[PDB]
């Protein structure tokens, strides 16, 4: 419960 | 109380097909993205498959490509691993995992666990164990069952019907030379005890739907 | 892909001591505000367990002895004091990007004071005896450290290639182990010879013990 | 005798008192080896006391002993040593000292030493 990294998909 | 109860798994053929159930409870199941885990022998974890929380995105892991598909039905709080052209490497516990998905946006971790439901890819056959009693001075006296040449794994011992954990070892399986598994379950209990109290294993292999009750009692001689 | 490095692969510590693993990243998975870096128990005959969530956040209901830092590539897992039931092996996993991947894991011992082994024969039962086989077995209960050793003799002739060993994990309650050994016969071999001893040593033994019995006696 | 082991430092002290103990080992060196100590109070058992393991392979102690012996190594000496603090008389024994064959450590306990004796009493 994070916001996402800018790593992450969409 | 969060629970993740996983089934269907067992004993496959190489190239066979399984299809394992995560059932979920306790939380609101499509909010969440969720995750199977597996567990190989030697025991790394690798994420096998991901789901986000309304099932419109998907990953898998490259080796599974064209063989698994993971589902959700939101009618039965139901996550699915459906497992096609199965090989060796697929031999592991099979983990359902709330979370482990990082779509759109957010980040959830992989906060809760399923117990795990075991998958074994061979051509073996199965076989159910035979269950024989290890009989016993110091004060202390030990008592057991052997749960001889078994395939696949895994088998689950209680005792008294689990009333009896208190001293209660029941050993990893060994693979015998045969291809075929053994363990034994033991516990301590009071050299007093021994004719007094009433002692039973409560074996189970569910692969071979072998359920035995055997008591253990010392030799009259 | 993200490739994650444990250290050590395996650690003892004493009871109310502290207890540190490390996990470090193929890359960084911090930004600014946030380290994507996650820790996991597994006690025996468990599933994981998350212990520590974005590095550092204790996850709810975990123990205060549970601790994670780090930021970048290098993470640590502190737990202080260690208690018994904190035997288990340790993973961290990273949620940076696809792929999610696990470290390999490592495995923590709880150390308590010595305990030589309870030792304890059993014979083959007569009804597998029946059924043309004799599997005997001998049990080293509740000892520690895991090192131990256990010989077979039948009429005094040390065997060899006939015997397999199991080792339960570490207790989560006493920390200590427990060893079975099983000699395996063929009824005719097993009724060749009378006496059948299992010979144990360890450490906190000053000497051997020998658990014997002869074929046929009560 | 592959091994010759001899204690010194045994001796009466008072109650709250410290002895060091060694262990000095003639024959094979004993760099490879563990090495434990163990005791016998009269008309009793042999009991364990504590290991030195190869250096880096730890200590490990006995309930009766734990947080006041401490045992340690001098390979170059071929020499143990049994720090022994905080005395009770529960501590008279002779001490003995001996090598574990083993270098994967089961207690293969081959060569023992003759004992030092150590006496925990309130005397003048």
């Amino acid at each position: 419960q994070a916001p996402a990294s800018p790593a992450a998909p969409a | 109380e969060v629970q993740l109860v996983e089934s269907g798994g067992g004993l496959v053929q190489p190239g066979g097909s399984l299809k394992l159930s995560c059932a979920a409870s306790g939380f609101t199941f499509s909010s969440y993205g969720m995750s199977w885990v597996r567990q190989t022998p030697d025991k790394r974890l690798e994420l096998v498959a991901t789901i986000n929380s309304n099932g419109g995105s998907t990953y898998y892991l490259d080796s599974v490509k064209g063989r698994f598909t993971i589902s959700r039905d939101k009618a039965k709080n139901t996550l699915y691993l459906q497992m096609s052209s199965l090989k060796s490497e697929d031999t592991a516990m099979y983990y359902c995992v709330r979370g482990g998905s990082i779509y759109d946006g957010y980040d959830y971790a992989m906060d809760y666990w399923g117990q795990g439901t075991s998958v074994t890819v061979s051509s073996a056959s199965t076989k159910g164990p035979s269950v024989f009693p290890l009989a016993p001075s110091g004060g202390t006296a030990a008592l057991g069952c052997l749960v001889k040449d078994y395939f696949p794994e895994p088998v689950t011992v209680s005792w008294n019907s689990g009333a009896l954990t208190s001293g209660v070892h029941t050993f990893p399986a060994v693979l015998q030379s045969s291809g075929l598994y053994s363990l034994s379950s033991v516990v301590t209990v009071p050299s007093s005890s021994l004719g007094t109290q009433t002692y039973i294993c409560n074996v189970n292999h569910k692969p071979s739907n072998t359920k035995v009750d055997k008591k253990v009692e010392p030799k009259s001689c | 892909d993200i490739v994650l490095t444990q250290s050590p692969a395996s650690l003892a510590v004493s009871l109310g001591q502290r207890a540190t693993i490390s996990c470090r990243a193929s890359q960084s998975v911090s930004t600014s505000s946030y380290s994507y870096m996650h820790w996991f128990q597994q006690k025996p005959g468990q599933p994981p367990k998350l212990l520590i969530k974005y590095a550092s956040n204790l996850e709810s209901g975990v123990p205060a002895r549970f601790s994670g830092s780090g930021s970048g590539t290098d993470f640590t897992l502190n737990i202080h004091p260690v208690e018994e039931e904190d035997t288990a092996t340790y993973y961290c996993q990273h949620s940076w990007e696809i792929p999610l991947t696990f470290g390999a894991g490592t495995k923590l011992e709880i150390k308590r004071t010595v305990a030589a082994p309870s030792v304890f024969i059993f014979p083959p039962s007569d009804e597998q005896l029946k059924s043309g086989t004799a599997s005997v077995v001998c049990l080293l209960n509740n000892f520690y450290p895991r090192e131990a050793k256990v010989q077979w003799k039948v009429d005094n002739a040390l065997q060899s290639g006939n015997s397999q060993e199991s080792v339960t994990e570490q207790d989560s309650k006493d920390s200590t182990y427990s060893l079975s050994s099983t000699l395996t016969l063929s009824k005719a071999d097993y009724e060749k010879h009378k006496v059948y001893a299992c010979e144990v040593t360890h450490q906190g033994l000053s000497s051997p013990v020998t658990k014997s019995f002869n074929r046929g006696e009560c | 005798m592959q091994v010759q082991l001899q204690e010194s430092g045994g001796g009466l002290v008072q109650p709250g008192g410290s002895l060091r103990l060694s262990c000095a080992a003639s024959g094979r060196t004993i760099s490879r080896y563990a090495m434990s100590w163990f005791r016998q109070a009269p008309g009793k058992e042999r009991e364990f006391v504590a290991v030195a393991r190869r250096s880096g392979d730890g200590a490990f102690y006995a309930d009766s002993v734990q947080g006041r012996f401490t045992v340690s190594r001098d390979d170059a000496k071929n020499t143990v040593y049994l720090q022994m603090n905080s005395l009770k008389p529960e501590d008279t024994a002779v001490y003995y000292c001996a090598i574990d064959s083993d270098t994967f450590y089961s207690g293969s306990y081959d060569y023992w030493g003759q004992g030092t004796q150590v006496t925990v009493s309130a005397h003048h």
